[PDB]
RNA sequence: UUGACCUCAAAUCAGGUAGGACUACGCGCUGAUAAGCGCAGGAAAAGAAAAUAACCAUGAUUCCCUCAGUAACGUGAAGCGGGAAAAGCUCAAAUUUGAAAUCUGGCAACAUUUCUUUUGUUGUCCGAGUUGUAAUUUCAA
RNA sequence: AUUGGAUAUGCCAUAUAAAGCGCUUUCGAAGAGUCGAGUUGCAGCUCUAAAUGGGUGGUCAUCUAA
């Protein structure tokens, strides 16, 4: 088992060309070996992925600068979104009840004085 | 209490009184007559069966039987059987006698032939003899029923005896 | 333990075509003709729009196993109709 | 509306189709009659026919 | 919406009575037929033995009882169970061969036409 | 017009105005008047015995047996035309029939629609004749669907080899393209 | 003809028999996530999977997916390439639902995302073969139908103690990474030598 | 016989022959009544297979049903069984359809006829337990509808079981 | 002119048949299980595997205890095991083709009765049935 | 007095018959607008199969629906 030489040969058989542009590749791997060892802390790995993503987003946008592609999309553009419309309407209504408790949290804590 | 049953009680016509329920009278034996003799009506079923020699079940019993007194390899199984399992208490031995003498007069199964069945074989046997039955399934005329090579011998035993 | 080889159940022989049933289907295959999508496929199997032909059978039948069985079914018709006609 | 594709029934098959052998009851007197005769023959001895 | 068990002494006796009324007709023959010995199928119970449904078609052929004369003399048949190993077959021939050794079938009168 | 007659002329014409498939198209082209008067003349010897007078010969067979005589030893194999749909499909598959006759008015037409295809394959000369009831009169029935000669005696073999040659030469030898094209739409 | 308007990345989202509604919603989420895929009808040959190559040859696809619903109890996933390639079966569980109120990402349908690959995948050649395969699978090729040129999603791949943790994030102008909603615990099981066939390359242990 | 050929022909329902008889008979079935008696079964093989013997007492009906929510075949068993109050339902099969109507037939058996009553293969239906079988969901398609089969696919807890000794 | 056959009608024709009531328990229908609708019996539904299992295999259905408040997702099983009871089978699909061997009905005799009230046999004449009634067989073969 | 399955026995029966199991140089038919896929509230609509096939479960095991 674990025939890495054959896997490397498979990596040679599935060897995507390095001459492809980063915009053409549509991928930016984190240069640092990002290892968030906090298996217990989910918030630690969430920010580490965000930090590695931000490091990638900085590198990808720089690579997109060479590609001269519109990294930012127009807000006036009304193209198809990944998120559904009715679910997003319920998503905004879901956050209304959370801030309502937070508003009552800040008011009552200030009312404790 | 009920509309149906307020009716009969407020009336003056007697209820259809049917006394039909007493326990402890365990159903008397019919079907067999010998077991009707040695049955005692008060004793339960499993105490009659295992007194006069027989079983209520050949399998296991799923309970603790009554105790009243302080009681003190494939070649040899597909061929050899257990013995006759001889009879105790003489009533399962009486059942031996009824099951042998009835099958002693109703044992003979010889069949006399009919007038035709005798003559049909008679005509066949005088044309080829009394041994070569196997070619009589190839006889054109006298085997008009197209009988077997075996079936003619079946009648031929019935011919003599 | 000392395991035996058992014979086959006489019910496991369901799904095996006889010589009399295969002669029944062959007769009725032509005397009933072809359905108003199976006329379409026979044209596309004749002028070799093979990838287009297999695309329609999957869409109409539902499953490749059926969508391959027809191919094998209908291609036998054309290769036997070139000797009849 | 095409013509008639007789791709299969174009030729003639020479063999029979069912292969189970000819039974013996097609080469002898009809044993259903022979039973039927004995019902009538019995009926004469009882004097109903 | 309950399930009250006040009849539980009564179903015991009703079963007891109807098990004695079963025996009234069958006075010389058992109230239940002989069941085979079959091993339970799970990993948990495969060392146990218990009564099953009936004797297979080759447990019964090997003992001398045809499938047609079987259910007359009170021997259940299971057309579904099959004997995978000899041990499943040698154990149950010695259920039949003891049963035939201990059983006495009363004879009957036949209908041979005379004259 | 009554409530049903205006259907009774319209299902006459909708069989004409529509597109008849070549399997059904041959069920209106039919054996003619002339050659459909000799087929039934040959068959009118080989009718099945009327059920009343089969019994009549059975009481005359069962009276001598009650005395001692017999005729089963000298009974020669009988003859008649063979009828019934399920008995004649097996008489063609076994290549026993020699002249199959198909009615032209079987109400569910699927009952006989495989027979002109089966007779073409098994090499049994066939013809489609009119009036299922006309076959029914042959065999003492109300409506027959098909008949078949499988064996005439040595008397009419020479007649049968001639009358079949009229059946192929008029039905099978002709009608060869109207069975291979759609019908109706008149 | 044999190839016209040819996109490099063509995938087939073939389900299995017995996926729950929540188990099916994630598959339809990846259908929306991967616009370079073509979802087909279910294959009732739930174990004869070696004949799926012709189905890929019918649609002229390049990527495959057979989300085998294990025993109608769990949910699995396997993927391969049209010409033999790596057929690496994996186990999928602990997925973040894409229809819940917790996920609050903002991404566009068909937007070419940015995929992030960890060096742990680049460490083992067995994972490196999977990493490049993952680079070719989740990424849309050049010129996909109904695709968007801009980037609205951010894919982050982190092997959480031997199990790849999917992380689809949506960026905002400042990178402001906010989870789009697609996130599942993907533990690899094995790898076949060819296209859902051939000898086993490795058991994962 | 002919029933072998007539089963395999009845499966090729969309082919030219099976489609031509579909258009023709849907015309005649539509000008007739909504429920009208047959004299012969249109499919004399399916009827023969589903139980119909061609003797006196076996009555074939046929009924169109509107398409487009009880299963249509089940209602064809009920609506014929409410039109015949004496006949006992055996089965009901499919014979034709179009864009607006499904046509079925039904096999019905007279329980009072002293030819059914003397026949020990159909004598189970003279018994009074079989009164309006199509009502109780007790027939070929009323069993399939209510998930009565054998398989993991297809008050007993809601009551507390309080024994004497516990 | 005439005769079959198909279809459709008519009859205070001959003989039968269906409603309606009870609805504790049964089975369906839709349904906020409740209500409403429909349909039977002394029981009914279920039923002799297009069933489980992964074993040294079990063996129609029903029911009780257990599995178990367990797996699976507040809801909530099922296999196994332990009991009670155990009875199996009938058609379609192969030509009776050396013989429609099948059955309803009308009439007349002979019986027979829970019964002058019941239920049959035999003879006879139509009729049903070859678009298939009997014998044979149901995969265990 | 009505009725049960039996026991013995009398008369009839029609048996030229029927059945069990060896033995096979032979044959061995198996249920469709159903299964199935897509899709709306097990039903609806669109489409529509096959013969070692088809179903349900781990290449195997086990079953034989309409």
């Amino acid at each position: 088992i674990n025939n890495t030489v054959a896997l490397e040969n498979i990596y040679e058989r599935i060897k995507y060309p390095d001459d492809i542009s980063f915009v053409e590749n549509q991928a930016v791997t984190t240069k640092e070996p990002i290892i968030i060892e906090n298996v217990e802390d989910d918030l630690a790995r969430e920010l580490a992925f965000y930090k590695q993503g931000v490091s990638s987003v900085k590198a990808a946008f720089a690579k997109l600068r060479e590609a001269n592609v519109l990294i930012s999309r127009p807000h006036d553009y009304f193209a198809e979104m990944l998120k559904s419309d009715d679910h997003m309407e319920k998503v905004r209504q879901e956050l209304i009840k959370e801030a309502t408790a937070k508003k009552l949290s800040q008011q009552a804590k200030k009312q404790r004085e | 209490a009920n509309p149906r049953q307020r009716n009969k009680q407020r009336s003056g016509k007697p209820r259809l009184t049917r006394r039909n329920a007493n326990k402890k009278a365990k159903a008397k034996i019919y079907g067999n007559f010998v077991i009707q003799q040695n049955w005692d009506k008060h004793a339960t079923l499993r105490q009659n069966y295992a007194r006069l020699g027989l079983l209520a079940t050949p399998n296991y019993v799923t309970g603790g039987v009554e105790k009243l007194y302080p009681d003190p390899t494939l070649d040899d199984v597909l061929d050899k059987e257990i013995s006759i399992a001889p009879a105790k208490t003489e009533v399962v031995r009486q059942l031996e006698e009824e099951a042998v003498k009835k099958a002693a007069r109703q044992s003979n199964k010889m069949l006399p032939l009919s007038a035709f069945e005798h003559a049909y074989i008679q005509r066949l046997i005088n044309k080829y003899g009394t041994e070569d039955f196997e070619s009589m399934a190839k006889d054109v005329k006298l085997n008009s029923k197209l009988f077997n090579g075996s079936k003619l011998k079946n009648l031929y035993i019935r011919m003599k005896a | 333990l000392t395991k035996r080889q058992l014979p086959e159940r006489p019910s496991r022989r369901k799904g095996h075509l006889s010589k009399r049933t295969a002669f029944v289907r062959s007769i009725v295959r032509e005397v009933a003709g072809f359905a108003p999508y199976e006329r379409r496929v026979m044209e596309l199997i004749r002028n070799s729009q093979d990838k287009r032909a297999r695309k329609l059978a999957k869409k109409r039948l539902g499953t490749l196993k059926r969508a391959k069985g027809k191919i094998e079914e209908l291609t036998s018709v054309i290769q036997s109709s070139r000797l009849a006609h | 509306y095409p013509d008639y594709d007789d791709f299969f029934t174009n030729t003639v098959r020479e063999t029979p189709l069912s292969s189970a052998p000819e039974p013996k009851r097609r080469f002898a007197p009809s044993k259903h009659e022979q039973k039927r005769i004995l019902q009538l023959a019995y009926a004469i001895r009882k004097g109903r026919i | 919406y309950v399930k009250t068990w006040f009849n539980q002494p009564g179903r015991k006796l009703r079963r007891r009575q109807a098990r004695q009324t079963k025996a009234a007709k069958i006075a010389p023959r058992p109230v239940e037929a002989i069941r085979p010995a079959v091993k339970p199928p799970t990993i948990r119970y495969n060392m146990k033995v218990r009564a099953g449904r009936g004797f297979t078609l080759e447990e019964l052929k090997a003992a001398g009882v045809s499938r047609r004369v079987a259910s007359t003399i009170g021997i259940p048949v299971d057309h579904r169970r099959r004997n995978r190993s000899e041990e499943s077959l040698q154990r149950n021939v010695e259920r039949i061969k003891v049963y035939l050794a201990h059983l006495i079938v009363f004879p009957r009168k036949a209908g041979q036409p005379k004259k | 017009w009554p409530e049903y007659i205006r259907l009774q002329r319209r299902r006459k014409i909708l069989n004409l105005r529509l597109k008849v498939p070549p399997a059904i198209a041959q069920f209106q082209k039919t054996l003619d008047k002339n050659t459909a008067t000799q087929v039934f003349k040959l068959l009118n010897k080989y009718r099945p015995e009327t059920a009343a007078e089969k019994k009549q010969r059975l009481v005359a067979e069962a009276e001598a047996v009650a005395n001692g005589k017999s005729a089963q030893d000298v009974s020669k194999k009988p003859y008649n035309v063979k009828y019934g749909l399920n008995h004649v499909v097996a008489l063609i598959e076994a290549k026993k029939a020699k002249l199959v006759l198909i009615a032209s008015d079987v109400d569910p037409i699927e009952l006989v629609v495989f027979l002109p295809a089966l007779c073409k394959k098994m090499g049994v000369p066939y013809a489609i004749v009119k009036n299922k009831a006309r076959l029914g009169t042959v065999i003492h029935q109300k409506t027959a669907a098909v008949l078949a000669v499988t064996e005439v005696r040595e008397e009419d073999k020479n007649e049968l080899a001639s009358i079949v040659s009229a059946v192929d030469a008029n039905f099978s030898a002709k009608y060869d393209e109207s069975r291979r094209k759609w019908g109706g739409g008149i | 003809s044999a190839g016209f308007v040819p996109i490099k990345q063509k995938v087939l989202v073939l389900s299995s028999r017995g996926v729950t509604y929540r188990q099916r919603h994630l598959l339809n989420d990846l259908v929306s996530m991967m616009p370079h895929s073509k979802k087909d009808s279910k294959l009732d040959s739930k174990d004869r999977l070696y004949q799926l190559n012709e189905l890929a040859e019918l649609y002229n696809c390049n990527n495959i997916f057979f989300f085998e619903s294990r025993r109608r109890e769990d949910l699995y996933l396997h993927i391969a390439r049209a010409p033999n390639g790596p057929t690496v079966k994996f186990h999928v569980e602990n997925l973040h639902t894409m229809d819940e109120l917790n996920m609050t990402g903002n991404a566009l349908k068909g937007s070419r995302p940015i995929l992030s690959f960890d060096k742990t995948f680049d460490t083992a050649p067995h994972l490196k073969v999977v990493k490049e395969l993952l680079q070719q699978t989740f990424g849309i090729p050049k010129g996909a139908r109904r695709s968007k040129p801009f980037i609205d999603r951010v894919c982050t791949l982190t092997i959480a103690d031997g199990k790849i943790w999917f992380r689809n994030y949506e960026i905002r102008e400042n990178v402001t990474l906010i989870e789009i909603g697609p996130r599942f615990v993907m533990t690899i099981i094995n790898i076949l030598e060819g296209s859902f066939g051939g000898p086993v390359i490795y058991k994962n242990d | 016989g002919a029933y072998k050929y007539l089963e395999e022909l009845a499966k090729k329902k969309q082919s030219d022959v099976n489609l031509f008889l579909s258009r023709v008979r849907a015309w005649e079935y539509r000008q007739m009544n909504v429920i009208h008696r047959a004299s012969r079964p249109s499919r004399p093989d399916k009827a023969r297979r589903l139980g119909y013997k061609a003797k006196q007492g076996y009555v074939i009906y046929r009924i169109r049903v509107r398409r487009g929510q009880r299963s249509a075949r089940c209602t064809a068993e009920e609506r014929v069984g409410r039109y015949c109050s004496n006949l006992r339902v055996l089965n009901s099969y499919w014979v034709n359809q179009d864009a607006t109507y499904k046509f079925f037939e039904v096999i019905l058996v007279d329980p009072s006829h002293k030819a059914i009553r003397r026949d020990p293969r159909i004598n189970w239906i003279v018994n009074p337990v079989h009164k309006h079988r199509e009502s109780r969901g007790l027939t070929s398609i009323g069993k399939k509808s209510r998930g009565i089969g054998k398989g993991h696919r297809f008050l007993r807890h809601n009551t507390l079981s309080l024994r004497r000794y516990r």
